[PDB]
């Protein structure tokens, strides 16, 4: 993608989370665990909804129209009469085409864009605290317990409780 | 002369009953039937024809 | 020591290969179908009325076949001619055959108001053992066959005015004799002529006399031509011979019927679109059945397949 | 010690956001946005900068036939000529095959310049008038047709030829007359049976005249059925008759350029537009327009959608 | 938006910044201000004409062209004519509705672009004399007033001159 | 004491200009023109099957005009017609001309099936001078003038039924005299007629009499049409005068096959694709040659130029 | 582009570099160096090459059209003849243009990308061991020889072996 | 017992302007009615005698044979002869 | 008048040729003219006697009725009868 993050710096996907699109795996002194982001998911959830329904929104309705199988040779008006029809379904087609490559290759940028957004905003709350190890994990340089891991995952976590331990550890 | 002829018959009635709004009821180049209650045939063109009744 | 925070996404099993701007196939998490490519093979009854011709082309229901009977005063939104329809009365042609089909198709009916012609001069009622009703000779239902009367074919000179407030469309033929005494014998005159018009436009049939193909017996043949009388303007009818006169007209609408071919069966289901394969689901903004739909419908397209990507790339492990 | 320094990166807001459509957002407030389709109109039709020709009551094939209350058409050009719904015919009743037809190429040609030829109509009698046709208190016909009937008790076979030696295509217009009844037919004409026959060396045209009575129009039950001929250069008219033929008096001037015709009951105003629709004209920033889709000129597309608002600013989120 | 600074990391929108589409608020020892920011505005400014000017661009004109309204009934050619121009709408009004989406989606993403490359771009120059508070804000560590602010906004700041100043400010930490 | 590393990206001293949604103009290291704009002007003879008409066009082949006789039983993929075409037979005309044109060159074929008509009381094989084949006078080849023979013309009154599993093509055509004497010295009957029909359609033709220019020679003319018979169905022919019969008929048959005007010449190379202009690659997805195309053809376009970019932004 | 490096903070690309498309340029305590970058340069390649296959794939094969020159006026028929040919032309001439104004949109923002997403490899590489300049460039703040600079190039560079050395020359 | 017509009523001189109307456009002349002189009906003809002065303000006396054809409103100058001055 | 004509001039030996291509068009035959012995013109009609051999080269002398009308362009073989 064009961010770098799906199917970048993070190496594979999670199979193991099914409750969201998005979120975080921690290990600190208490264990491992898992949670998903909401916003995140929500957010590349919202807008892929959006350009679905949107794709498909019944606009087309069409009753009496041109014949378009012939039984007998006439020549000119029939000529013209399939030229229309057949003109119509290549422009048609074309737009078909286009239309799912567009969509598509925007669908994986966006997506690949949360990931990364989510990404940057995890590092803005860790601030001094924690360094990015290049693979999509932040090393945290204090004791972390549930309750901190939890605030970092709900946006409450207060870089300056831990400020001193973790400049401290780090340099 | 009552057979073909009960069929033309019938659908001189009917003509009739076409023509001027009545209900009749059959009993019993040209052909002249006398009938109770004049036809024409083309078999070239398939026409026929009640001119008279 | 501290603690690890790693940033994340899902990913599935089984994934599905989509196309995008740069690659041909390319694994996401999930995707949905955007082409309608099957149908149930049926056309379903439900919402529009749907009016199946059997043995009955559209044009056959009009005249007046006599098999055709059944269609009289008949209405439809759709119109469907089954290949296996054929003709059983007077053998005939509709120039611009194309036209009449599609005018009255787009009417959407077959409502006929008998007007009160006077044909002075001339017997009425011509019928054929070619064209049946029952077990005796008959004619098409909305035609008059008209012949001489006594010795003489009178010129016929008859009016009638549109005081509605809707178009009137009427049917008429002019007949083909296929021998010189065959068109004497009929109509007395050596060349008959058929003059229909309005104050709008005019339009004059001269028959043609000579043999055609042997069909159910004859080798006469019946031409039959349309005119539309607008509303304020008057019919006006013209013949020394030849005339298959109209018994009145048929009362015309504008809407959405239509007409179409197909042999599909017709189905107990509600469906929006139809097309001849049969129904379809219309969820789906293109379809791949058939470039031939009536009502609300995805648009024709030529491929089978196309996969709108619903999430994000799958990188399983 | 120092309480340091603070600088915040911001973007500008506005209190009068605008909705518009994304790919992902049916409505999404920006800061700015502008209408790409042209939905309204002045209702009037600017003179300038092409030349309108309005009908007024005349059709433009009446005025091509040359109708008497539409002589003042005569020679006259156009890019767009403009046909009012009051028009009326008030000449010979009559009607013309493929109408639509003639109405287009005419249309498109631009001009009505009439160029009278010299046809020699040996044994008839020329000139015939109407009194469903005056011009002036007494009878009249179309100006540019020529009505022949018998000289004496005569109708001979009419055979005139005229070549075309120009470097430029010929249009003639001509007609046959439908009498209403035989004797109609044999007092005019001599002849039970009329014939015309016009005919280049590409081409030919056979009528049959039909006796019989339509509607009355105009106190008139008969008809003339009008037809058109080209005659490309180095080719040759040949007109053939004994009987019932509306001759013609020359040929109308072919060009081919970007004239057309349009109906509206728009009326005529003096301004400056390029593009003109039944409405009247519309500005041509947009690149859309919902007024109509019968226009001309250098004219915004017609779509479906009555508004279409593209962003020209950033997303607009207020304080 | 794709870059999540406008809508994102930066809460709202300046309605007071009237000169500008992006700038800068400071708090010194001076006081408060406020700045906009010329080349990125202009950056945005140019794109989006840019873009407008090719949608805008007038290429049509036509002049006799086929009849779109009828009077009579006919059949054949007219659902012919009909239906060429009922084609040709639809795939016309197709076209303007993707073009409007796109254009619009790509506004959006290419203004919120802009301002996150000034970001960027500030945060570069301050090297480690700054620090990103997650908001679209910098803490700047030292004594640095009008000039100095307006050494940033222009380009010219020399992180140098204030590195040991910011250094030690920035690790202060707790003694026991 | 340190190190110092530089991410980059290449330049070339040579960029293209291309279009993108924000610019008119923007220089990139490289593209590729998607536009094809110039021809050989030579039509490639593969792999398609192209004849060429040369003085013929494809009516008078059809017909059978004797200078065409070189065409007889010719197939064809591309049909192509010269300007310097013409005529030297019999003046005629076709109305519908297009439409017959039209559906014999989608058929691809004249293959000619001679039949065994019976024209009892005519005499056969009428011919001209206007249309000589060889020294002496000839005719359109697969056409059969019949004239009165003694002194009576009768009603002709023949049948052809097809009992075949494909399509017959039947070309006949009237004669129309310029006055009546020759009316009635050829045919006898004042006013003759011709109608020719099957159980599915029919055609009766008036002639008209009358004096009309002269091409070469004559002021007479001959109309000619068309009549196809389905498998099953039968063609009946009636005329007592005028009547232009045919000899056979043409076998019919649907395919990719088409007709072309152009002056270009005729050489041997390989082109999927053909234009009056002669043949183009077809590589690019446009093209902006001609709007007349036959075959694998990019699409055309009123653009002379659409650069792809396949490369980054050069900033040297 | 809207990222940010190609036109954007680095200044301008090198005319020198002809074995890739993105690449390195050194200095260090054994002279100057340049090599190009494979994957990042592979990985454009790729994405251009895709998308220029796909719009040059031959799709459109065409027999017996209808006609659109005409020797002769006839009106009706004809006029309806130039206008579907007239309409179809406009809206592929319309498809046409949209197509390469929103490719060569994509393909100088997706390089400008591949560029972006390489500078922030490099330096995750570095972790705390070098300061980003602004400009494209690391100050690498330890001694880092020809061996150590191409450990970086292919992947391999340890940031613990460096960072207390690093750390020192940096903060003091 | 014999009716003879009037020549000065509104269908006569209107007979009489149409034919000299029709005359100065068939031979570019100007000539301008005056007066009726004599004037008969019989069958489809009317039979008029006229007088007409040119520019020159000279009176001549012309004869001009007028067809009318009721049933296809058809009017037309058969004749239109200079008798004397 | 007593006219003595000669009928091995140019127009009579092509209208005789062009009556033998129709005779062995119509027949399947293959004569191959030789000379014209007499010939005769009579309103619309040229009569022309005429020799013809076969592929053995048996010659044998036949009647044509030949037929023009030139305001029609039309020339016509009414009648070739074998004589012996
Ligand atoms: C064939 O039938 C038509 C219709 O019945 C005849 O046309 C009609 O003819 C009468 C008199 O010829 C017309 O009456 C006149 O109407 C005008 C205007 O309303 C009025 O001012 C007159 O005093 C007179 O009453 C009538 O309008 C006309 N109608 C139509 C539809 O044409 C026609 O005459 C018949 N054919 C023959 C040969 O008689
Ligand atoms: C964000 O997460 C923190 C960490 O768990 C939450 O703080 C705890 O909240 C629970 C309430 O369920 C209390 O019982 C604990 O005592 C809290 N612990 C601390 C250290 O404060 C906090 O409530 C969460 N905030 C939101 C808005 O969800
Ligand atoms: C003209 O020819 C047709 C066909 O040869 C004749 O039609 C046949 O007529 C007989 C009885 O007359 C029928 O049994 C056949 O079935 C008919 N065949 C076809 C193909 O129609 C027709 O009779 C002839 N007409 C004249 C006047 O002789
Ligand atoms: C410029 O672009 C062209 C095409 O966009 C490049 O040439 C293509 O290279 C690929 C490599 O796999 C080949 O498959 C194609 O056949 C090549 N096409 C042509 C027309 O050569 C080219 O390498 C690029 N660079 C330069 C300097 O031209
Ligand atoms: C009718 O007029 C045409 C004029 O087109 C006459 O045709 C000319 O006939 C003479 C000999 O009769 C030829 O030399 C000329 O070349 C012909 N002219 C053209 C243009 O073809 C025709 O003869 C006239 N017919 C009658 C019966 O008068
Ligand atoms: C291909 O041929 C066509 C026509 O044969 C050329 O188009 C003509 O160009 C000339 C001069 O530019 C104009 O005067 C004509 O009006 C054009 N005709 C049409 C129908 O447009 C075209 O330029 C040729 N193209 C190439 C590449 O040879
Ligand atoms: C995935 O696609 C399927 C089929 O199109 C759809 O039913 C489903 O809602 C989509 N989302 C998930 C999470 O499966
Ligand atoms: C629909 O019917 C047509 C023939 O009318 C056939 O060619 C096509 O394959 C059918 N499609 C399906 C999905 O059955
Ligand atoms: C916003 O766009 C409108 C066009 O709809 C324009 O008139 C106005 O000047 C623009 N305002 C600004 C601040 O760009
Ligand atoms: C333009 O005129 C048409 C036809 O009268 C009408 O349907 C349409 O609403 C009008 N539109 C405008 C914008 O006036
Ligand atoms: C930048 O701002 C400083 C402080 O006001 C000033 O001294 C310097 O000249 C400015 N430089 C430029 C290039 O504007
Ligand atoms: C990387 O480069 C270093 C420095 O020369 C070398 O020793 C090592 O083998 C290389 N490893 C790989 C995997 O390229």
């Amino acid at each position: 993608g064009l961010f770098g993050a799906i199917a970048g710096f993070i190496e594979n996907g999670w199979e193991g989370m099914i409750d969201g699109w998005y979120g975080f795996r921690h290990q600190n002194s208490e264990g491992t665990g898992q949670a998903a982001d909401l916003k995140s998911t929500q957010a590349a959830i919202d807008q892929i909804n959006g350009k679905l329904n949107r794709v498909i929104e019944k606009t087309n309705e069409k009753f009496h129209q041109i014949e378009k199988e012939f039984s007998e040779v006439e020549g000119r008006i029939q000529d013209l009469e399939k030229y229309v029809e057949d003109t119509k379904i290549d422009l048609w087609s074309y737009n078909a085409e286009l239309l799912v490559a567009l969509e598509n290759q925007h669908t994986i940028d966006l997506t690949d864009s949360e990931m990364n957004k989510l990404f940057e905003k995890t590092g803005r709350q860790l601030r001094e605290n924690a360094e990015d190890m290049g693979n999509g994990c932040f090393k945290i340089y204090h004791k972390c317990d549930n309750a901190c891991i939890e605030s970092i995952r709900n946006g409450t976590y207060d870089h300056d409780v831990y400020r001193d331990e973790a400049l401290n550890n780090r340099f | 002369c009552n057979t073909k002829y009960q069929q033309l018959a019938r659908t001189a009635v009917a003509i009739y009953n076409y023509h001027e709004q009545a209900h009749l009821t059959f009993v019993e180049n040209y052909y002249y039937i006398t009938l109770a209650a004049k036809i024409g045939v083309v078999e070239s063109a398939g026409w026929t024809g009640v001119e008279e009744f | 020591p501290g603690a690890t925070l790693c940033l994340g996404h899902h990913a599935v099993p089984n994934g599905t290969l989509v196309k995008t701007i740069t690659d041909d196939q390319i694994e996401v998490t999930n995707a949905t179908e955007l082409v309608q490519s099957s149908s149930t093979g049926k056309i379903c009854n439900n919402p529009h009325r749907i009016l199946d011709g059997i043995d009955c082309t559209l044009i056959d229901a009009l005249l007046g076949d006599p098999h055709c009977d059944v269609f009289q005063n008949e209405t439809w939104d759709l119109f469907v001619e089954r290949s296996k329809a054929f003709s059983n009365c007077y053998p005939y042609d509709v120039p611009d055959y194309a036209s009449l089909r599609s005018l009255v198709a787009s009417s959407g009916t077959l409502e006929f108001i008998t007007e009160g012609f006077t044909w002075t001069g001339v017997t009425q009622n011509g019928g054929s053992n070619a064209c049946k009703r029952g077990p005796g000779s008959g004619f098409f239902s909305r035609l008059n066959w008209l012949t001489k009367s006594g010795s003489t074919y009178p010129v016929l000179n008859v009016t009638m005015p549109n005081n509605d407030n809707f178009d009137k469309l009427y049917i008429w033929g002019v007949h083909h004799p296929s021998t010189n005494q065959e068109q004497t014998s009929l109509y007395v005159q050596a060349s008959g002529r058929v003059t229909v018009s309005t104050r709008r436009s005019q339009q004059t049939i001269i028959p043609n006399i000579g043999s055609r193909p042997w069909v159910r017996g004859l080798s006469s043949r019946i031409s039959i031509y349309w005119t539309i009388v607008k509303p304020g303007d008057v019919l006006v009818i013209n013949s020394n011979g030849n005339l298959i006169a109209p018994r009145g007209y048929f009362k015309m609408r504008t809407g959405k019927s239509s007409i179409m071919r197909s042999d599909a069966p017709i189905d107990t289901c509600i469906s929006e679109c139809i097309t001849p394969n049969g129904s379809i689901p219309n969820d789906k903004p293109f379809q791949n059945v058939n470039k031939i739909t009536y009502g609300a419908c995805p648009k024709y397209v030529k491929q089978n397949t196309l996969k709108l990507a619903t999430g994000m790339r799958n990188v399983p492990e």
